[PDB]
Parts: C-alpha cells; structure tokens; sequence
C-alpha cells in the first residue's frame, strides 16, 4: 500500500499561505524523519527540511529563504508543511519522503503541485478524438482525447481506468490566457476497436473532478 | 555544505551498451552516497544506497561503486525503461544534499513518424469552438517540423505545439500540433491538412480531411 | 544475593540503556548543525560505545552543546560502569583470599 | 594563518532583490566565521556569528549559511540602509583574520 499520501494540487494567491499534508502508513519507528523536497519544473531536487515525529523537532535548509514550518500529528500519522507569503518563485512540486534515520530516502510521496497565481480554478473540457471518415487504417488505429481550458496544473490522464497502459502518450500542457490544454493519444490493434471499448479518464485534483469520455467512431 | 557534482549532465548511449554516471563530492564522504531515479512525471525512486548496496525490487542491471569523493552508478545493458533523470544524494554531513542530475538518453534506429489528423468533436462544436488535432507519434531523431494548410494555403495562426520527452517504452519521441479556430472560422473552410517533415524521408508525410 | 555482583549487572543493563538513549539524543542534537557527522543512528550507536569505553577514535564526535552534554553523560556512565565491575572483582578476590586464610 | 577570500569585491543589486556575499577560507574552519557591516564613516557592526546565528537588533532580513571552507551572508530584500562594506572574520585558528571586504551597491 502507498506509504506516503500527498494531495495532488493546491492553488495559492500571491502573498497567501498554504498547508501541505503527507500521511504515512506501513511501519513507523521512533527513529523516522519526514523530509520535504522542492522541485521546480525542469530543475532538480532541493532539500527544504525535516522533522522527527516521535519528538517533534524540525531543521531547515539554511541556504534558502525560510518559507516553511513543519509539524507532525502523531495520533493521525500525518506530517504537515506550512508555506506562507508565497510568490511565483514558490510554484513547484513539493515531495515528502521518509527516512529511517540511516540517511537515504527509502520512500517518496507522489508530490503536491503548488501553483501561485491570481487566476481561478477551472475544470477541463474533455473532447473525443476519433479518426475521420476518409482515414484509412492498417494493423493499428490511433484514438485520443483533448483536455482544454483547465487551471491550474496538473491533470492525470488514463485509458480504461489504467488497464490500457501500452501505446499511450500524454503531451505536456501548453499555457494560453490562464488556461492549460493538452491531448493524450493511444494506439490499439485496429481490429479491437470499436468492438472493445476505449475510454479516457481525466482527473483534475484542483477542482476535485474526474470525468470519463468514451471514444466511439464518428457516425 | 557538501557539493555534489554530476557531469556530464546528459549521457547518450546505444541500446544494450554499458553506461556510467559520475558523482563527485567536494569533500571525502566515505560511502554515504545514494542514487535515485526519476522518470518523466514520476517521483524519485531509490536505486542504490551507500554507494553500492542493492535494494530489493531494483533490476540487478544496476550497480554502484566508489568511495571518498568519486562515485559511479552503472547500468549494464541499458534499455528504454532506463530513460530518466539520475540523482546522487549524500548523508555524511548535515544538511543532506542532492546532485544536479544526469539525464539518460538512448540512441535508437531512425524511425519515421506515424501521423494522424482529427476533426474537431461534435461536443466542442456545440460550445462554439473548433480544434483540429494532429499527432506525429514515435519518431526518431526528435528533430521534426509540422505545417498546416487550410484549403491549400499555409496557416501559422492559432497553432500550438507540444513535444514529449524520449519515451521510456521505445526510445522514440512524439509531438502534437493543435490548430484552434472558432466554429465560424472553421465553418467557412473546406479541407484541413497537417504536414510532417522528417529526416527519414525527403518527401513530407501528410494527412487531410474535408469538413464535409 | 551478593550486592557487588548485583550492582555489576544493574550497571551493565543501565549502560546499555544509556548507549541507546545517547545514540538517539546525539542524532537529535546534532542534526541542524552544519558540518555535523553524528547524524544517523547506526554510527551514533557505534560512537556512543566508542565514547563509553573511552576509546575515542575521532572518526565521529559531537559539535553541538547538547551533543557534548550527551557525550559527557555517556563517558561518565561508561567509566562508572566499568569501574564498578573492577570494584566487584576486587570484592570477590578479597573475600576469597580471606577464605584461603580460614576466615 | 587562515586566508579569507571575499569575491566579488563589489556587488550590484536592484532594490528589494536578494543578495549574497561569499567568503572562502583557505582551510576548513567548521562554522567559526562571523560577519560585520561597516557603513561609510562608521565602525564595524556584528551581523551574524558562527556562520548562521542571529544577533539581537539586526533586521531579520540578514542570514548566513555554510560550513567548512565556503560561507555565505545573505540579505533578502536589499534596501538603501544596507549600502556598506561587509567583512567576514574567522576564529577557528590563531590569529583571528579578516576577509578583504565586499562593497554592496544598489
């Protein structure tokens, strides 16, 4: 079972603050430390700080401006990180990791995408992508779905609830007028569609929405 | 504060070949160095702890070595699934620190792109919008150009492109070109075409469709 | 039961507890201090044993105030524990030599 | 005798921006490095002791970091009053020594 659970996203207005959570499960020892690492798109891993739950003490990276405050609730096995007075420079993916006191990060959370913007949340519109009537097909057929007009990132796209993993490409989103857009494609044997159903699942953590959209051939 | 240098930043290798990532520490740290793998959109994953100790669940293909200030992470017989970013991390002195990272890149055989064009959906047209999507999938090298023609004439407005990183399934690349127009601009035009120019062919690969 | 032998044991158990708590507290005290090496439990425990026996190789040592205070407690507990064992061995020899003379 | 290198000698920054002064020691000195500020016609004023310890009366804007041979003094959101000369000083080995100084320019 997933050992470190983190929320998928958080939208934050410049100057405002947010409290990220990371709940653990699995074996917990008196010697555990929970770490927090910040990753900016395209960049590397930056250590933010740590905390030892069994005691409650926390240490922080001294080279960077301190915008974090760590705490831990022993009763609900949850570690928290309070970020305050954020600006665009704070937008990034924040990971929590667990260390058994022996120096390496055995397990990491999925990470929480934090976006600092003035814009407002917008769930995505999911449109189908079936071949045109004149498109000849060979041994394979390419289908897909369009996800546009959403904010902030990210969105997770799966096919047939994850059962269809091979042959999938989900492109990086593009930004235009405070709204993101991206498409995902999937290739299956031409003979299998449309006898066997093909659906795209789109989750958008920021708006607590997850919608489906079946891909049927154009009438 | 211990500095970890990972150079080169990018490493290219041919399928099955042996590869080696280097990590250099600013001061002697025994064997307190750990390696992590991070695939595109994934979280870091422990590969080697204490410079050379195996972790359960990690292909035996991975091995580490070194001590003092110089460390090496090795992969014997690289393959598509290994395409990712690799980081070293030290736990010898407080605070723990990370290396800057090394990207693994695979060099596979040239491959032409599979092109597909899609007319906008009826649902989107219902909302007064129109998006013509075009996919240029699984090609190599990554270098590629895409052109749009509306009724025979080149179009450059409203075209937003996106490129995926090297695929960890087959070492190829893919790209998407999206031409967005209002139902009006779209309704007063006949055919739409997508053209892909790629090293694998002097002649371009094209896909079209007529609104009717 | 002979007190000197009982105190020796109590001393051993107590030392083992001081070593474990010292290892825990040393790490707790040293993390947060730039340059500190006494920061993971396995070596901290090696360090505590190293200190209690007073060998002190110098491969690891505390740099913070509380780490040093913990170190002092460990040194003293070790010196006292081993000193108490020596004292018990003295009582055993003294008692037995008395017997060897009749008394 | 420990040599303290402060480079660059002059640092230019825009109002409100973050600034960083570097100090490099010829040999490892733990965290025994202290920072001083000296305005034009003024006497030196302690800013940070032992590389990163705060001093009472000093704007929270000032912070230090580092250990071993490399040290950094940072100012988050520079402002006119910060225009001065900044010096590092080591107390690890006798005799105590001073860096050559770095001028802050806005």
């Amino acid at each position: 079972q997933v050992q470190l659970q983190q929320p998928g996203a958080e939208l934050v207005k410049p100057g405002a603050s947010v409290k990220l959570s990371c709940k653990a499960s699995g074996y917990t020892f008196t010697s555990d430390w929970i770490h927090w690492v910040k990753q900016r798109p395209g960049h590397g891993l930056e250590w933010i700080g740590e905390i030892i739950p069994s005691y409650g003490r926390a240490n922080y990276n001294e080279k960077i401006q301190k915008k974090a405050t760590l705490t831990a609730d022993k009763s609900s096995s949850t570690a928290f990180m309070q970020l305050s007075s954020l600006t665009s420079e704070d937008s990034a993916v924040y990971y929590c990791a667990r260390e058994r006191g022996d120096g390496y990060f055995a397990v990491w959370g999925a990470g929480t995408t934090v976006t600092v913007s003035s814009a407002k949340t917008t769930p995505p519109s999911v449109y189908p992508l079936a071949p045109g009537s004149a498109a000849q097909t060979n041994s394979m057929v390419t289908l897909g779905c369009l996800v546009k007009g959403y904010f902030p990132e990210p969105v997770t796209v799966t096919w047939n609830s994850g059962s269809l993993s091979s042959g999938v490409h989900t492109f990086p989103a593009v930004l235009q007028s405070d709204l993101y857009t991206l498409s995902s494609s999937v290739t299956v044997p031409s003979s299998s569609w449309p006898s066997e159903t093909v659906t795209c699942n789109v989750a958008h953590p920021a708006s607590s929405t997850k919608v489906d959209k079946k891909i049927v051939p154009r009438d | 504060d211990i500095l970890l240098t990972q150079s080169p930043a990018i490493l290219s290798v041919s399928p099955g070949e042996r590869v080696s990532f280097s990590c250099r520490a600013s001061q002697s740290i025994g064997t307190d160095i750990h390696w992590y793998q991070q695939r595109t959109n994934g979280s870091p994953r422990l590969l080697i702890k204490y410079a050379s100790e195996s972790i359960s669940g990690i292909p035996s293909r991975f091995s580490g070595s070194g001590s003092g200030t110089d460390f090496t992470l090795s992969i014997n017989s690289v393959e598509s699934e290994d395409i990712a970013n690799y980081y070293c991390q030290q736990s010898n002195r407080w605070p723990f620190t990370f290396g800057s990272g090394t990207k693994l890149e695979i060099k596979r055989a040239d491959a032409a792109p599979t092109v597909s064009i899609f007319p906008p959906s009826s649902e989107q047209l219902t909302s007064g919008g129109a998006s013509v999507v075009c996919f240029l999938n699984n090609f190599y090298p990554k270098d590629i150009n895409v052109k749009w023609k509306i009724d025979g004439s080149e179009r450059q407005n409203g075209v937003l492109n996106s490129w995926t990183d090297q695929d960890s399934k087959d070492s190829t690349y893919s790209m998407s070109s999206t031409l967005t127009l209002t139902k009006d601009e779209y309704e007063r035009h006949n055919s739409y075409t997508c053209e892909a120019t790629h090293k694998t062919s002097t002649s371009p690969i094209v896909k079209s469709f007529n609104r009717n | 039961s002979a007190l000197h032998w009982r105190a020796a044991g109590a001393a051993t158990v107590l030392l083992v507890i001081v070593l474990l708590a010292g290892s825990y507290l040393a790490v707790l005290a040293e993390r947060g201090a730039p340059g500190a090496q006494l920061i993971t439990y396995p070596r901290a425990l090696w360090w505590s044993v190293e200190t209690a026996t007073t060998v002190g190789y110098g491969d690891l040592c505390p740099v913070t105030l509380w780490g040093r205070l913990v170190a002092v407690v460990v040194m003293v507990a070790g010196i006292t524990s081993f000193g108490l064992v020596t004292a018990a061995l003295a009582t055993w020899f003294v008692g037995r030599e008395q017997e060897r003379r009749g008394h």
